[PDB]
């Protein structure tokens, strides 16, 4: 109420840790900022078959790749690229 | 069969209309004054506190509740004014205690939360009467209560405000006893130092966590250790996570920082074996068919002009859905059964001057609702009931009682709103905070007291023009303002939205495009505990 | 009655709220208006009314001039029978 | 687990036995005489009663209740034949009145419309008393009252039987006031014109629509007016929804026509916060293995012949299974468990005299089901008790008496319908009128009297020749039948299923092919109220 | 304390005033006229059929009563005048049953006994009513009921008023067995021929006693059990006291003769183990300050003339003490607080026109009384409604209905008494038989019926006068009175005291100075039952 949440997360690409401030915009979509630049995401999840897919827009550019989350690694297959980036595990 | 068409309310405003322009602009730049000044409450105590605190390893108080409640659930903050300008030269933003209701590994609790940047945690007069208004709303409704406990004890100088009386610091004990008793659960995670009656939290509690070294729980401090036997002693030694844990047994829980806690404190709350049961009938949700933000249109921020309180439900009920009830008579008045987010609520609003037959269409129609067990919406804007000698023949009195007597007997669910003046009786009639509403809130256009500020006005000039006409000694028109100045300024300052909830008065002051998401959840929150059956005294015929 | 032509029949023409002076009279004798369009300003008890136009029908006549004293629930504007 | 296969009951009757195709034949003609019959009830008042009736912009009743129900909705309606030929010389089709049980906005409702084409709609005393049973089945249901109220007042000719009695006009308030403080809503919907205590149902319900110029209220009427005041005052004046909703207040709801009245009844009864909930386990419905209309060639007309109620078990359960209890024992009476529609019944059906070990029998059997808290259904064919000795010396009586005590006791709901005899006190073992049954259904072949024709007539053929006889002057053969002729002729015309209909004595008669589908709906009536624990008298051991 | 000085009501009347003299005549004259009436219904069937019930060794019914009562106890008998005159051209003193209360062994029960000399016991359709009413009584009040059986079984002439319905004779046994459950015993005493329905009652008893010869019980009378098997024996034999007493086992105990089983009786209820306890407080009592015969003069036989009901209240409420409530509100209606035998009871009281203060008078007093259990008593006086356009706009009807519906949901014990007029909608208010008053007694002065006599023919005057001037053949002066005379007559003989008690409207016909002891005796009795909370439906303000 009268405010906005930030959230504070951190994910890690190889061996170095990233921290992305995600602000909960009142529209739906999210304002993520990693150091110094700002980007614009809005998504959704749709199944095709037995594989769920991330529709996203990153600052207007739109992409589409399969995700699997298992374990503690985020898996997102595109055509451009297959990318896996790690969550932190708590001590 | 629940294919009807029905008719809905509402209409399109004028937008090009220069009232509605005038008005948006207004409520507009009151909206904006109040988002910019959360946002420096939002700060607390302010950098340097904020840098220390950090600095011993500790969350911030706010960045705990984020990631104590459900990811990405709304949370419901109450009373974020409280202690704004309410003492001469100190600044308590939100009265150094963050409370609100927020989802818990699936389940409402409400969550209470010490700012230890805002001097310290230290306990002003209005933080105990923040927290036992919070632990009011955890009891009436059947909310577990947990407690984020780093507080610094009573605040010395004004213990005579804080200490002695019923409602002061030792009601909040007697609360957390009483809760037990019921079987409303009370969880205390002590993630910072407890001192005196702070100790009596963690143990009064029914399961309690502890942080490996930020927590401390002392009845007597180290500094009164010393002082009655001459020992010195660390805080860490005197209480602390270990002694407590393994030796005293004070705790039931060992969290090695503040984030374990919170995760233990989750689990806490998956093992509390509770189901919510609803008691209403629920239907489908639908958006309403008109926009929020022409609210700021169509009531603006003049108490003078008036409008039609349909136009504001037709913005915030389930697909601007609306039965009236005895829509001619008592035309004042405004009754009738709508749906918010698929719950049944019995709507009353104000709509000009109460009257005679106004106040008996309010009876008859709460009666209505007790029977049926449908909670009650309450929207006030007020200016007085009708004088005349006429009406008072007969008794508008004893109709205006009737009324009064109806509400505050019922034992439905009320929530009332405040969109417009609240004066005199007419306050009491529509479920005022003098008659335990569920919860309270009002616009940032709102302004309650006595009585108007221009009938104080005027009544004094009535009776110093009589002073001085029936004495003698004439007294000027100069000589009314001499009276009349002062009264309208301290009424006016008196009856502001932040004057009303610096104190805690209200539950706090909602942005009007939030007035529907802000009633869903407080209605959400009224439905985990079940109905009871209402009883009525003598209805004085 | 979802038509909305029965809003219209649901009162003949509109009424003084309350007893209160006419401050201002946007309708001449024979004017056309249409719903919503304002046709008398009232003020009582230091409260000011707008009465606005129920119908889209043109204005037969006018039973109240501007400075008058208006009594609770009296005729304010007559409308063409259609 | 349910995949046990389990036997079916029934048999294929013989359709080309003579004997089947007699009893088709006069079972057939029965149900043609009583369709007809219906038929020219169905047209009330008249035709120039009916046009009156719609020229003056009015529905009809029966399509006023067409539009009510929730479209395609059956309507189970009741005592179409109150009044059949009860006064001399006066035809008061249904009685003046429509009452029936159907669904509003997927709620089970009684309503309760008088028909303004029969007599004006003037009160008869079977009028007061067809409304009277309404508001019982209601209560005993807790099903919500519609009153479609278009009245004309007490029928004064016949005002004795009307107004002063427990059981006359004033009770009709009293159940309206009794229903409404155990939130059973009423429901008045004032169509037409009601005067004196017609006024009173409006104002005694909670909830009331009025149509624009067809509907009046007023205490005393016009003419009682004139004739105390001396002032003339038209209907729509000195009552009127006008009048009602806007100043006396007496209205809730506004409606323009017949059509916004119903359209407004509906909405009205979606707001009652009420959701049905089952005390029973259910199963599936299947349909029975036998047609329903063999029924006619199995029963007949003739009740000096016998046929196995077995057979009529057969054809009304799902699946024609039966579970029979003792069923070598005190074989004149079958008892069994079965479902309908998926609800679970106890079936209690003669097949012979009662004796004391059927009584025995009987008594067990209700226990059980008021146990285990399941419905009774009574099926009720009946030729006496044995008589004989050797049985009162063994206390037939007691026996029989413990079956009246522990049916009267019972608490589950109970449905009786009469597909044969009811004499004597065979009537009251097997649930008769006097004994509160939920509901009370008559086949077009019944007969029910203090006792067979046949006994009364033999009886007096003793006592008379007695008479001459032992006084001396001889009575001979001749004289027997200007003594038996009368009697018989007497209990078969007060003995007919439309003489015990005529007066409420029965819920309706139906045809047997309908059997299943009345008890159906009737059934799924009676299941909207909880169902109590039962207690006890004394067993009489 | 209690020793403050109050007020007291009533004046001395004016003895030797015209009026006082003419009024006191005329009620005197009725009251011996009722006195004669009574002496001879107590001779019941007569000397012929009194010198053979003796001649069997058998005590006359009323002997019995005598002796089965407490020695010099009072008895309240009821319905004395049931079927007077009733039927064309048979005499049935009494309706051939007396009922009343009376005390056995200290308990208060009630008493139903055949009067065997009467049409040798036979059930007229009057008689079962008149046993109804006192079933009835029995168990709102929770009074042991005792049955004297020597009956005849039912009277064939006259089945269809006896045996079907569900107020005909098979509710005698649905009570029987309700009353066994709750724990109100039954005893039955069988000192005659009981046959048919009639071995059903010792049946259906608790305990039973039987007489050793005079005795029978049998399903199936000799005449019977003759036509069905051609058998020949006799009524003690099929019978009997030793057969059931031995073998059937029917009887409970065995009793020589009439004295012996009445003695038995008293034993049987001396080990039923109950204790009155009361509900209400308890003050000294006090006889009235005023002599009850005054009421001859100031009451009369003329209802035209009007008299203040706090004259009668003056002379049977403890010391002629009175609380006024509302006293100058509403002035045509009179409530207060009382004592009679030092119970308290709340009284109601017509003193002219009902209006709409009256009418909110007492449904604000009725609502005292329930919230702290306070007996009820209404005092029927009554002339109707007001009647004017005036009225009817400020919801006469809506006022009268709020009345009508707070009487009926009260649940305080309630007595009516009928001093006057008793007409309309104004019977229902004043809690008239429909409303199931505790007890319902009127004067002989008293008159009932939907309207007065001259209403009815004054407004015929005006649809006969409108139908002939409307149409246009003139109808003149003497046309008129061949319309009113025949109305008027009707009216007269229809609304006297005697015609509604012949039928089973009132529990008797009392005198005057009668009046406080039956009223003390009667809410003695009614006192036997716990005073349950009271549930009021919506009060439609
Ligand atoms: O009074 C001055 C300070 C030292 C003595 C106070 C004593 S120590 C025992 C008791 N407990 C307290 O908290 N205060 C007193
Ligand atoms: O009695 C003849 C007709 C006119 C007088 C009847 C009066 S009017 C006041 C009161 N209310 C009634 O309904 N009837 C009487
Ligand atoms: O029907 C004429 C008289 C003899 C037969 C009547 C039979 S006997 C068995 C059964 N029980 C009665 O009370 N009546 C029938």
């Amino acid at each position: 109420l009268n405010i906005s949440y930030t959230r504070n997360m951190t994910l890690k690409d190889g061996k170095n840790n990233v921290a992305i401030a995600v602000t909960y915009n009142h529209d739906g979509s999210y304002s993520m900022q990693i150091e110094d630049k700002t980007f614009q995401v809005l998504g959704n999840l749709y199944s095709e078959g037995d594989c769920t897919y991330l529709k996203c827009s990153v600052n207007g550019v739109a992409s589409k790749a399969k995700l699997i989350i298992l374990e503690n690694t985020i898996y997102l297959f595109s055509k451009e690229g297959s990318i896996e980036i790690d969550i932190p595990v708590p001590k | 069969y629940h294919g009807d068409s029905v008719a809905s309310l509402g209409t399109q405003p004028d937008l090009g209309s220069a009232l509605y322009q005038e008005n948006y602009k207004q409520m507009k730049a009151l909206v904006n004054q109040l988002h910019e000044r959360v946002e420096h409450i939002k700060l607390g105590g302010g950098e340097k506190a904020r840098a220390l605190h950090i600095s011993r390893g500790k969350l911030l108080p706010r960045e705990r509740i984020d990631n104590l409640i459900d990811p990405g659930s709304p949370f419901l903050e109450l009373s974020q004014f409280a202690g704004y300008q309410l003492y001469d030269n100190e600044e308590v933003p939100g009265g150094g205690i963050i409370t609100g209701i927020g989802r818990v590994s699936g389940v409402e609790c409400m969550i209470i939360a010490n700012d230890a940047t805002v001097k310290g945690g230290a306990y002003y007069p209005v933080t105990v009467k923040k927290q036992l208004r919070a632990q009011e709303i955890a009891m009436q409704n059947r909310l577990p209560c947990i407690y984020l406990v780093d507080s610094g004890g009573a605040y010395l100088p004004r213990q005579a405000d804080v200490f002695p009386d019923r409602d002061h610091f030792g009601r909040t004990f007697y609360n957390q006893a009483i809760m037990s008793s019921k079987n409303i659960a009370q969880i205390a995670v002590v993630m910072g130092s407890c001192t005196a009656g702070g100790a009596y939290v963690p143990a009064m509690a029914d399961e309690n966590i502890i942080v490996r070294k930020q927590g401390t729980i002392f009845l007597a401090g180290p500094p009164l250790v010393k002082a009655a036997t001459g020992e010195e002693v660390s805080a860490e030694d005197l209480g602390g996570a270990d002694l407590h844990c393994r030796k005293s047994g004070v705790s039931d829980h060992w969290a090695l920082d503040d984030h374990h806690a919170l995760h233990l404190t989750r689990k806490v709350v998956r093992n509390l074996n509770y189901q919510k049961k609803l008691d209403v009938t629920i239907e489908p949700s639908e958006e309403p068919l008109f926009p929020a933000d022409e609210l700021y249109g169509i009531v603006g921020a003049n108490l003078k002009r008036s409008f039609d309180v349909r136009e504001v439900i037709a913005r915030i009920v389930d697909g601007s859905r609306f039965t009236e009830f005895k829509a001619f008579y008592g035309d004042t008045l405004v009754t009738g059964f709508a749906r918010i987010f698929g719950y049944p609520v019995g709507i009353v609003g104000n709509n000009g001057v109460l009257f005679s037959e106004s106040a008996k269409k309010g009876t008859h129609f709460v009666q209505l609702c007790c029977q049926r067990n449908i909670p009650l919406l309450f929207l006030q804007n007020i200016t007085g009931f009708m004088v005349g000698r006429e009406y008072e023949a007969e008794g508008i009195a004893k109709d205006g009682a009737k009324m009064v007597a109806a509400v505050a007997c019922a034992q439905v669910p009320k929530i009332t709103l405040i969109i417009g003046g609240s004066y005199g009786a007419g306050n009491y009639g529509m479920c005022g905070r003098a008659y335990s509403p569920r919860f309270l809130y009002i616009w940032p256009n709102a302004r309650i007291s006595v009585m108007g500020g221009e009938q104080a006005a005027n009544v004094l000039a009535t009776i110093t023009k009589d002073q001085r006409a029936r004495e003698g000694k004439q007294f000027s028109s100069a000589d009314e303002a001499a009276l009349k100045e002062p009264i309208i300024k301290k009424f006016e300052e008196e009856g502001n939205p932040y004057y009303s909830s610096a104190r805690v008065w209200d539950d706090g002051i909602i942005d009007p495009a939030d007035t529907r998401l802000v009633l869903g959840l407080s209605f959400s929150a009224a439905l985990n505990a079940p109905i009871e059956k209402t009883d009525f005294g003598i209805f004085r015929m | 009655y979802l038509s909305s032509v029965s809003s219209q029949e649901t009162q003949g023409g509109p009424l003084a709220p309350m007893t209160g002076t006419i401050e201002k009279v946007f309708v001449k004798a024979g004017d056309k208006v249409k719903a919503g369009d304002s046709l008398m300003v009232m003020i009582a008890m230091k409260m000011e009314h707008t009465i606005k136009s129920p119908k889209d029908g043109t204005v037969k006549k006018v039973f109240y001039r501007e400075g008058a004293q208006a009594n609770r629930h009296t005729p304010l504007v007559e409308f063409e029978e259609e």
